[PDB]
RNA sequence: UUUCUUGCCGGAGGUAGAGCUACUGGAUGGCCGAUGGGCCCCACAGGGUUACUGACGUCAGCCAAACUCCGAAUGCCGGUAAGUCCAAGAGUGCGGCAGUGAGACGGCGGGGGAUAAGCUCCGUGCGUCGAGAGGGAAACAGCCCAGAUCGCCGGCUAAG
RNA sequence: UUGCCUCCUAAAAUGUAACGGAGGCGCCCAAAGGUUCCCUCAACCUGGACGGCAAUCAGGUGUUGAGUGUAAGUGCACAAGGGAGCUUGACUGCGAGACGGACAUGUCGAGCAGGGACGAAAGUCGGGACUAGUGAUCCGGCACCUCUGAGUGGAAGGGGUGUCGCUCAACGGAUAAAAGGUACCCCGGGGAUAACAGGCUGAUCUUCCCCAAGAGUCCAUAUCGACGGGAUGGUUUGGCACCUCGAUGUCGGCUCGUCGCAUCCUGGGGCUGGAGCAGGUCCCAAGGGUUGGGCUGUUCGCCCAUUAAAGCGGCACGCG
RNA sequence: GUUACGGCGGUCCAUAGCGGCAGGGAAACGCCCGGUCCCAUCCCGAACCCGGAAGCUAAGCCUGCCAGCGCCGAUGAUACUACCCAUCCGGGUGGAAAAGUAGGACACCGCCGAACAC
């Protein structure tokens, strides 16, 4: 599958965990989106970043 | 004192090999033991001086 | 008054007052039961003044157990002192109360009589605290 | 009116130095300990202070041997 | 008393989210 | 890319939680049943007699920071896949030239305090301020949103 | 109190502070070191003159208990614990490799000389069950050396090796060598740090409830109310040390106020524990008023004579 | 190839132990008799050696069966907790603890030697 994932928040306040995995991911602005593969690694990715990114299943 | 760092020497090479505490009050009289002179290159008896 | 006998070490960490009790929840002992709502270090003296009102209410019949024992020390340095120079010393004796535990127990022939004795107990006490029964 | 302690020891810094996997050199330092908490198993060693440290080079593992744990040397296979 | 107790409950808003400097 | 993030794999822990008849210090009951005091049979043999001080033991029940038969979550140490792709402005080593070595509050875990302090002392790949403007908190360093390259007679939103 | 060791705090790696909670230290052991071999009771009975909470003892199981140079983690009938022999691993002198921890500290494989045990049997076992039992450098000794030898045929006049000398205990050790007073004080700084005031807190203080036990001649609640519990206020003593130490003037009195109500008159309820009355106790509703003297530093008080009354507090303990 | 026959060795060393009931000696493992023979008692031929089969499986050994004591012990749930959401409460995602009952278990394999029939 595929995940389109969007920074809707701001790393100000995050942790070093959640701002790292939002680079990993390749998010640097708020709303910015990146499409990336529904893995083990980008779930993980997208758990630890949760409460800072929306996720949505491309079609 | 009570303890003192008696010094051991060879009686063959005659050269003080060792330092050691012993208990003066359990061991009054030297300290004669066997031990390595490498001056001599062999185990030697060793006493106290 | 309730002392313990002695203590291994008589300078001890405030109890934590955190957590529902996961023990004595439930009368184990008596009919009725007064079980508590909120945390608080019950102290020797509310453990005394809580008793006497219960047996004082039952006046001649009736068997009261105290499941709490106050044998956690809470310190206090002596007065108009600065903050250092050491730890107080043993001040007050103290049961770690939780909510859920049930801290004093009664056996009585009369209902409204041991829910009337309990009920002086709670106010002796210093936390909310329900008249529990045995019967679930 | 003072306070009868005060006094502490240096923290010795013991424990597991290389835990369960890791590739040793022979004479490593595996285990700095009082006393056997964990025994010297296979290629390891234990000195005089009870540190326990790899006897010949492999990976660290962690067994149980008559109910005591040890710590091994399983070597490594030469690439 | 009552000015600490102002200061101190005005981080229950909205907009502190129950955190204040200096409670 | 050695850094870091995520997944998985291997690893040691004794914390949170509990559990204690698993140790070291406790808790209502009766029990074969300890000194048995006490009636004594009237043995000074020997024995029931225990209203009361109640041994070990036992029965569901309870606590501990310097308790542990147990025992996480995280964290940490390694290995491995990748991800971050005009690299993080990453880690490491060697020379830069430093200042810094008075921190503050807030959230979590604690010590001292009265489990008071806008108190004090620690821990926290926790945050922010320090050194951070902007919006919200009426005003209001540390809270919340959000990190200001500069303009715009533009648009969408964050917390509110 | 200061250095070192052990534990907890310490939040399951390591590390982690406080004038946090507990203790140890800084020795001791030549047989308590090495090696080789071997073991074996914590408590009931029968008892065992004396000799019960104990003998020399004998059996069983207590299943690994139990106890065990000096506090935690370990070591057990696989014994780090308990006995025995050796004759001196008392294993010492030269020590790749690795390492753990700033210097300092700490671990050992392994190779060589010489030995000690065990030997048949193997060829195996580097001070103490382990972490404290210590003090840098300088400067000096003392033994040994294939070093130096201030022109040397040459020697005497320094170094190397191993060892010694510090409660240098303020234990990283400013000197080899050192106590105080200052209100006669001075200067450089600090609100980094105290006294006053302010601020936070509210232990203390102050003013306020109950299942009311009990007192109140009869009766919990007219008046009170123990044992316990919950708060108010910020007028005390404090705690903190946040503004101020390139200055925020203190107590008391005077003068002048202003404010709060937690009431010393004016209105009520209860008691009528006034059966009633004159009176009075208690609890609910600031406009005014709330004296003058003596003794008090007197913040406090007591006293004298009055008063309707001679209120309590805040205002930088209002106001220099 | 087989035996209630043997030793040797076997596991994140009790699911294996303790206890109770029943069974075995051709050869092994034992039991056992006297000190001429190495060797030993901090005394003792009790532990270690000599000659053994006149005699025995009582015990150890091992076999079968008992779940009584001990041991192991789920799933579920809860406690707890990382992160996240949440003004004081609390909640979501993920991970996830002993007791017990349900339960498991009176352990689990190879080398060689003896007789059996081939």
């Amino acid at each position: 599958a595929e995940l389109k994932i969007t920074q809707v928040r701001s790393t100000i306040g995050a942790r070093w965990k959640q701002r790292e995995s939002l680079r990993t991911l390749g998010l640097k602005k708020i709303r910015q989106s990146v499409v990336r593969e529904d893995n083990a690694q980008t779930r993980g990715l997208i758990n630890t970043v949760h409460h800072l990114v929306e996720v949505e299943e491309v079609g | 004192d009570v303890r003192p760092k008696i010094t051991l020497a060879c009686e063959v090479c005659k050269h003080r090999n060792y330092i050691t505490k012993k208990n003066r009050r359990n061991d009054p009289d030297r300290l004669e033991i066997k031990k390595f002179c490498p001056n001599c290159g062999t185990h030697q008896p060793h006493k106290e001086s | 008054m309730l002392i313990p006998r002695k203590v291994k070490h008589r300078k001890q960490h405030h109890p934590e007052q955190r957590g529902i009790a996961s023990g004595g929840t439930s009368v184990s002992f008596g009919d009725y039961g007064i079980q508590a709502l909120e945390h608080a270090y019950i102290t020797n003296r509310q453990i005394e003044s809580a008793r006497i009102a219960i047996n004082r209410h039952i006046k001649r019949g009736g068997k009261v157990w105290i499941n709490i024992f106050p044998d956690r020390p809470l310190t206090k340095k002596p007065a108009e002192t600065r903050m250092g120079s050491g730890k107080g010393s043993p001040e007050w004796w103290v049961a770690n109360v939780k909510p859920g535990r049930v801290l004093f127990e009664l056996s009585y022939p009369d209902e409204k009589t041991a829910r009337d004795a309990l009920t002086r107990a709670i106010h002796k006490l210093p936390i909310k605290a329900r008249i529990v029964t045995r019967e679930e | 009116s003072s306070s009868r302690n005060g006094r502490d020891s240096a923290a010795q810094r013991l424990g597991v130095k290389r835990f369960g996997g890791q590739v040793v050199k022979a004479g490593e330092i595996l285990v700095r300990q009082r006393g056997t908490h964990f025994h010297p198993g296979v290629n390891v060693g234990r000195g005089g202070d009870d540190t326990l440290f790899a006897l010949a080079p492999g990976a660290v593992e962690f067994g149980a041997k008559r109910g005591r744990k040890t710590v091994n040397i399983v070597p490594v296979a030469r690439p | 008393a009552k000015r600490g107790r102002k200061k101190r409950d005005r981080k229950h808003s909205k907009a502190n989210h129950g955190k204040r400097p200096n409670a």
